[PDB]
RNA sequence: GUAGAGAUUCUGACGUGCAAAUCGAUCUUCAAAUUUGGGUAUAGGGGCGAAAGACUAAUCGAACCAUCUAGUAGCUGGUUCC
RNA sequence: CAGAUCUUGGUGGAAGUAGCAAAUAUUCAAAUGAGAACUUUGAAGACUGAAGUGGGGAAAGGUUCCAUGUGAACAGCAGUU
């Protein structure tokens, strides 16, 4: 497997990825865009706060119809949400990257999220039944997620 | 065909939420230099409504020398404190504020107006300005002198003593009150002398005076065209609802016109209501606030059980006839009239015969605690 | 533990509805090991499984 | 010091004042938990099943206007740095009482 | 008037439906020219019809399947580099 | 080959939108578990109310029955079932 980027010293970075993860691609993109560039420890704090509805993930691109909240203010937006299912996958991937960095002996105090990317995985297909005996798609939009953390 | 007037006034547009709560004086009365120096506006708090009985003095009327019952609105008006002065220069682009001069000391309630969290702040609001006042007392006098030389319009900065009301809000309301009267120099001198001083309601307005009331109306949320604009209810048979307008426009203009009724915000709007008559300027220091020359019973202007959702009115008050914008406890701006009044209705002296002080929390039948005790005798709790 | 089977077997052994079977909540471990109608019968003899009484329906007011 | 037990009267009537009838008893349970969370500052609140019985004694719509409650703040069986409140009912003749500390 | 059998009105709900005909209320009939299971007979210019051109497997002023058949079209659409 | 409401396949914007609201209704504690609004046990509150949401059959299905396990897919939310 190849990560989409190498924006760090190979010897001073760690990697984690997840493939075919059954969580919404659009929500995951918004989470990734928000935690990218954060320090690893603060990313964990922010993700836990989103779980508690103390902070929110701003929805910037896939925002059609998203509701308004005073928790978007800190990011200068009005549309934000708390996609906890996507949060959990990122929390587990961040934990994996941390353990990978602990295995390479990096200084676990300057670790920064240097790269995070969500790609749309192959869709999984279900059916839904519509009026007048019709059948239409009921697809899932799983995601591929990769994370690179590095010393600042 | 089958004509009818349009629903609602195009003069009250857009029907958005007001951008303010306080109530803004859009136009002060024309200044007369021949009169003495006086204030043109005051801030109060809507305590509640009651009703009075008075003898009508209106020759030519069927109710002349007969008793009439009238609803009135009670506004609690403790004295305001003058804390500053603003001078305005007349320019070809309108009035412009030249400079603002503040009192040496400001109380806490007015300084809370400059903060969103006064408690968590360092309370550094006029601390450096205050030190300037007591260093040489020369930049203050220079700023005042510049208002005298320039500045055809002078307004004092005055704030309410909201802590004297039963309101939970501690942050005072602050407004510019134009000083009308003789000469710009006398306006500035009057203003400087009143720094940190109280101006009370009876020095601004008088009995029988016709004034205007400005406030923001009761919030209503959204409303459909039936209640927002008064459109006719569509028939019971109407598929997809009947509380709407049937046709919101023609072909060509291929656009919805701004004059068509639409669902939207129906309340919390800025309004200045004209010609409220002062029926009484009560005094907070006297125990016969609600007594008359015909009802000698010593009672104050608070119904039994207290004003609903307000409390006890212990300060000065005004007893305007009729209704005012806004709910109980909203701050209301009282303004001097821009009009001249010579009608018999406006000029008639008002002398109340009786002021109701029964409970407004129900069908209250006793004006005073003593009247209740006498009518009922003694109860199980009263004996022991 | 999943006592669905024992609840069904106890109803058969006690000759009552499943709604009348009481299984001791403090003896989950012992009850879950039964698996047999003979084992259920031992639970009934030991008081771990009982048949609850019929819901009250009194004729007093009706007779009055 | 941390371990403390007090008796409270909760004015349930004003907390259920406009509530859909099907939601009144379940809402009363949530209100009691929030009440204990506020008084004892414990995130974890446990309701005695006997107290659940008292709340539901008159069915889903007619919760008592007042309830006398015993809140006990105890140490959990997890790490002993976790405090939780256990809420029980108190049988009293008239629930119109003040908060009283239970020794 | 209930079960059962129907289907008048709301021109109600729904009308990318719970549903290619349903849901609610209302209404018709309710001991007979009654309702109905299973067995059995009638088959396409044929059947069957207390008759609406109805019904004959979501198909009816002539079913469905394959073939004749790449049916014919003075008509519509398209017709690929410099 | 740019077209034929062209053919077959793939994939978009609409969109994290429409929506997932009939059939009265759930709650507390415990156990199990990485994880419990949905599993199991106890307690409470309710419903079908014998022309039943009860107990059997005919037709039709065909192993769906039972026990022990599992929990990817499916059970339009969840899953230790
Ligand atoms: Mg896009
Ligand atoms: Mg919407
Ligand atoms: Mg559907
Ligand atoms: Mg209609
Ligand atoms: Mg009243
Ligand atoms: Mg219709
Ligand atoms: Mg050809
Ligand atoms: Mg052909
Ligand atoms: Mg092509
Ligand atoms: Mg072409
Ligand atoms: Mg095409
Ligand atoms: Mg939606
Ligand atoms: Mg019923
Ligand atoms: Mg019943
Ligand atoms: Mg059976």
């Amino acid at each position: 497997v190849r990560y989409s980027a190498s924006p760090a010293l190979e010897t001073k970075c760690a990697k984690a990825r997840g493939a075919y993860l059954r969580t919404h691609f659009k929500n995951s993109r918004e989470v990734a865009f928000t935690i990218n560039g954060m320090s690893l420890k603060k990313a964990f704090i922010f993700l836990d706060n989103v779980k508690e509805h103390k902070q929110a993930v701003p929805f910037r691109r896939f925002n059609g119809g998203v509701g308004r909240t005073a928790q978007g203010k800190e990011f200068g937006v009005t549309q934000a949400r708390w996609p906890v299912k996507s949060v959990k996958f990122f929390y587990d991937l961040l934990k994996n990257a941390e353990a990978n960095a602990e295995a390479k002996g990096l200084d676990m105090d300057k670790l920064i999220i240097k790269h995070v990317q969500v790609n749309a995985a192959p869709k999984q297909r279900r059916r839904t039944y519509r009026a007048h005996g019709r059948v239409t798609a009921y697809l899932s939009s799983p995601s591929h997620i990769e994370i690179i953390v590095a010393e600042e | 065909k089958f004509e009818q007037p349009r629903h609602g006034s195009l003069g009250f547009l857009p029907r958005k939420r007001a951008s303010r709560q306080r109530g803004k004086v859009k136009a002060f009365p024309k200044d007369d230099a021949s009169k003495p120096v006086h204030l043109t506006a005051f801030l109060g708090y809507k305590a509640g409504m009651t009703h009075i009985v008075r003898d009508l003095d209106r020759p030519g009327s069927k109710m002349h020398k007969r008793e009439i019952l009238e609803a009135v609105t009670v506004i609690e008006t403790p004295p305001m404190v003058v804390v500053g002065v603003v001078g305005y220069v007349e320019t070809p682009r309108g009035l412009r504020s030249l400079t603002t001069v503040w009192a040496e000391h400001l109380s806490e309630e007015v300084k809370r107006r400059f903060y969103k969290n006064w408690f968590k702040s360092k309370k550094k609001a006029f601390t450096k300005y205050a030190k300037k006042y007591a260093e040489s007392t020369q930049s203050i006098n220079r700023e005042l002198e510049r208002i005298k030389k320039y500045c055809s319009v002078v307004r004092v900065l005055a704030h309410t003593q909201i802590r004297k009301t039963p309101l939970a809000q501690k942050k005072a309301h602050l407004m510019e009150i134009q000083v009308n009267g003789g000469s710009v120099a006398d306006k500035v001198e009057w203003a400087r002398e009143h720094f940190e001083k109280t101006v009370d309601i009876k020095s601004t307005f008088e009995q029988n005076e016709m004034i205007d009331v400005i406030g923001v109306t009761r919030g209503k949320g959204n409303e459909g065209t039936t209640a927002r604009w008064g459109t006719k209810r569509l028939p019971r048979k109407t598929h997809r609802g009947l509380r709407k307008v049937a046709c919101i426009g023609a072909w060509h203009p291929a656009n919805v016109q701004w004059t068509v009724a639409r669902a939207g915000n129906a309340g919390y709007m800025h309004r200045t209501q004209l010609n409220s008559k002062i029926y009484r300027i009560g005094a907070g220091d006297d125990a016969k606030n609600a007594s008359t020359d015909f009802d000698a019973t010593e009672k104050r202007i608070t119904p039994m059980g207290g004003f609903v959702r307000y409390g006890v009115v212990e300060n000065d008050f005004v007893m305007l006839n009729g209704a005012t914008p806004g709910p109980v406890k909203r701050v209301l701006t009282l303004r001097k009239s821009l009009l001249t009044h010579t009608s018999r209705k406006a000029l008639e002296p008002v002398s109340l015969k009786w002021i109701d002080t029964a409970s407004k929390f129900g069908h209250g039948r006793f004006q005073t605690p003593a009247e209740a005790k006498q009518f009922l005798g003694t109860l199980k709790k009263d004996v022991a | 533990a999943n006592l669905r089977t024992q609840k069904r077997l106890a109803a058969s052994v006690l000759k009552c509805g499943k709604r009348k079977v009481w299984m001791d909540p403090n003896e989950i471990s012992e009850i879950s090991n039964a698996n047999s109608r003979q084992n259920i019968r031992k639970l009934v003899k030991d008081g771990l499984v009982i048949r609850k009484p019929n819901l009250m329906h009194s004729r007093f007011r009706i007779r009055k | 010091n941390q371990v403390v037990t007090r008796d409270y009267t909760i004015h349930m009537h004003k907390r259920l004042y406009g509530v859909s009838f099907k939601k009144r008893a379940p809402r009363a349970i949530k209100e009691i938990v929030a009440f204990a969370q506020k008084h004892m500052q414990t995130k974890e609140v446990r309701v005695d099943p006997s107290l659940n019985k008292e709340v539901w004694k008159r069915g889903i719509r007619n919760v008592p206007h007042r309830l006398r409650l015993r809140l006990s703040r105890k140490r959990s069986d997890e790490d002993d740095k976790a405090l939780y409140t256990y809420v029980q009912a108190v049988d009293v003749a008239n629930p119109k009482m003040e908060t009283t500390v239970v020794e």
